[PDB]
């Protein structure tokens, strides 16, 4: 179960779980979650990469 | 012109292996420049020996001394108030105080604190989480004032909302003074067409220096670099 400060080295995970300011915004598989655009995972790894 | 070590030879122990040695380096007047490598590399160790932290077995340190704004590796504060700590014995200037603590994205962080900005905070204070330690650290070298501001890794336990924020406004502001050279070492290289000069090392040993175009003189090491897009 992995804490990252790096969005990419998450990536490789099997589910992917975002927190807001107290809660899990929608746990999913790193694809989906990048591809939806929706998800503050997409802002996450668009502004590291 | 500023700071620079040909054929340094540097150690921690006078009897141990010569931990740094043959090492070419330059830091010009004004500018951004980095340090990176591997981790345990020696990228801390060329930086508090060109501090005076390392009997030098051998080479020659030229500088211009002076005040140099520094932040260990670890974060340390003071067991006094966080006003006391972040101004450290300078002349207290409410613009210059405010815009640095913006700039360190601290305001959010001070307003929680039982006395604000007065909170006594220490060994013998309140504890609190090593973010807010690494951000007073910073925000102590950024109000320091100093010609040669000098930074080691501050960008550890911040998130990217906090680096972009500190990077952005805190050094735009120092390149904003007409002189005044900052030195930060960090691991993420995203930041790396924003530095003006950029010294790469592995095991101790310097490998290049320069900015753009000599990181073009071969594609194993940009490739390394560009490795995480
Ligand atoms: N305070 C110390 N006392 C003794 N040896 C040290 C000390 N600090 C570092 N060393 C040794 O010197 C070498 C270089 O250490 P240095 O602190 O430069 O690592 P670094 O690359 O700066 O750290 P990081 O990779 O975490 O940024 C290391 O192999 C370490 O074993
Ligand atoms: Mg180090």
């Amino acid at each position: 179960v992995t804490i990252a400060h790096r969005v990419h080295t998450i990536l490789s995970a099997d589910l992917v779980i975002v927190l807001k300011r107290g809660a899990i915004l929608e746990f999913d598989k790193p694809e989906k979650l990048l591809s939806r655009k929706d998800s503050v995972f997409a802002s996450f790894v668009r502004a590291d990469k | 012109c500023c700071v620079q070590i040909m054929g340094g030879y540097f150690t921690w122990t006078p009897d141990g292996i010569p931990t740094l040695s043959n090492i070419t380096i330059r830091i010009p007047r004004g500018q951004l420049t980095m340090i990176v490598g591997q981790v345990g590399c020696g990228k801390s160790s060329l930086l508090l020996a060109a501090l005076g932290e390392m009997q030098k077995v051998s080479g020659a340190v030229f500088w211009s001394r002076g005040p140099v704004a520094y932040a260990s590796q670890k974060p340390w504060l003071l067991n006094a108030t966080v006003e006391e700590n972040i101004i450290f014995e300078s002349p207290f200037n409410k613009q210059r105080y405010k815009m640095v603590i913006e700039a360190c994205s601290l305001q959010p962080d001070i307003d929680i604190l039982p006395h604000g900005d007065q909170t006594q905070i220490g060994e013998r204070g309140i504890n609190l989480s090593g973010g807010q330690r690494q951000r007073i650290s910073v925000a102590r070298a950024l109000y320091q004032h100093a010609n040669v501001v000098f930074l080691d890794d501050p960008f550890s336990a911040l998130d990217i909302h906090l680096s972009d924020h500190l990077m952005q406004a805190g050094i735009l502001e120092l390149l904003r003074d007409d002189k005044r050279t900052v030195v930060l070492v960090t691991h993420k290289l995203q930041y790396l067409p924003h530095a003006d000069w950029i010294i790469a090392m592995k095991d101790g040993t310097i490998q290049r220096e320069g900015t753009l175009k000599d990181f073009q003189r071969s594609e194993c090491q940009l490739f390394e670099h560009w490795k995480t897009l």
